[PDB]
């Protein structure tokens, strides 16, 4: 999924 | 009229959180040291803006009731807020105080730094009437939290949830606004009109990034995530 990053940073 | 006991914590606790960003200095100092090449300039953009994405996510982390707003929402806070915050905290640099002449020569590194001619002019013009408000540090971190917490942001499922954690924050803004700046009560207006032109930099920053004469735009896989890149 898209914004893997982000969602791995945010949780 | 003055600050209550529970936005006095709030502040205290954003300002600590806040303040663990890369130091003013650290950045002013590389930039008036000695002149890079557009390439160099353009790895410590990349590096630069690295570091604060990841910065800002755990900034974002620690606003109060952010954790308990819908996932898919944290992600749209965080997308839509990241390049705005990067221009606030930008805003903030280079307005911080340096020995004379110090701020001229900083400004005349970044116009030749190998950004596009239509692109410096509008980010100096913001600059500028930034650093005419003399924000405090208190005002820098409380405007970068209300720039999160912006209710209004493209893809947010649940607006309600975002307003009442942002509502505090201009709360104590408002408050803190009054308290600096007794004699001009506009002051708070300004600083919410200055959010306004912090929005045009969402339009074209691909676009800022894309036309920097440099042969090729390498970026990190964390950047092409905020940014609309590769
Ligand atoms: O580092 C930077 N910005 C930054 C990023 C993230 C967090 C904090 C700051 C860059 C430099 C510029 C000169 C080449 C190296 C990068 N930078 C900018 C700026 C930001 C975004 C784009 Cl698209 C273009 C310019 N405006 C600045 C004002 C300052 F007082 C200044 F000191 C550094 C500034």
């Amino acid at each position: 999924k898209d914004h893997q990053l982000l969602r791995y940073l945010l949780d | 009229m003055e600050l209550t006991p529970d936005q006095q914590t709030l502040l205290h606790f954003i300002m600590d959180s806040y303040n663990k960003q890369r130091m003013p200095q650290e950045i002013t100092n590389k930039i008036l040291k000695e002149a890079f090449s557009a390439e160099e300039n353009f790895l410590i953009l990349t590096e630069m803006a690295t570091n604060h994405v990841q910065v800002l996510v755990e900034f974002t982390k620690k606003l109060p009731g952010f954790q308990t707003l819908d996932h898919e929402d944290q992600i749209a806070l965080l997308k839509g807020s990241a390049v705005e915050a990067m221009f606030l905290r930008s805003a903030e640099i280079f307005n911080k105080k340096l020995p004379s002449g110090h701020s001229d020569l900083l400004e005349a590194r970044i116009r030749n730094s190998g950004i596009s001619d239509e692109y410096i002019t509008p980010m100096f013009s913001f600059y500028k009437s930034i650093g005419e408000l003399k924000m405090t540090q208190e005002e820098y971190a409380l405007l970068t939290a209300i720039v999160i917490l912006s209710p209004d942001r493209q893809y947010i499922k649940d607006r309600e949830a975002v307003e009442k954690l942002q509502e505090p924050l201009l709360d104590v803004l408002q408050k803190l606004c009054k308290i600096h700046q007794p004699e001009n009560p506009q002051h708070f207006a300004c600083l919410l009109g200055r959010l306004t032109e912090l929005r045009t930099f969402n339009h074209h920053h691909a676009e800022m990034l894309m036309s920097w004469r440099v042969n090729d735009h390498k970026f990190t896989p964390l950047l092409c995530e905020i940014w609309d890149v590769q």
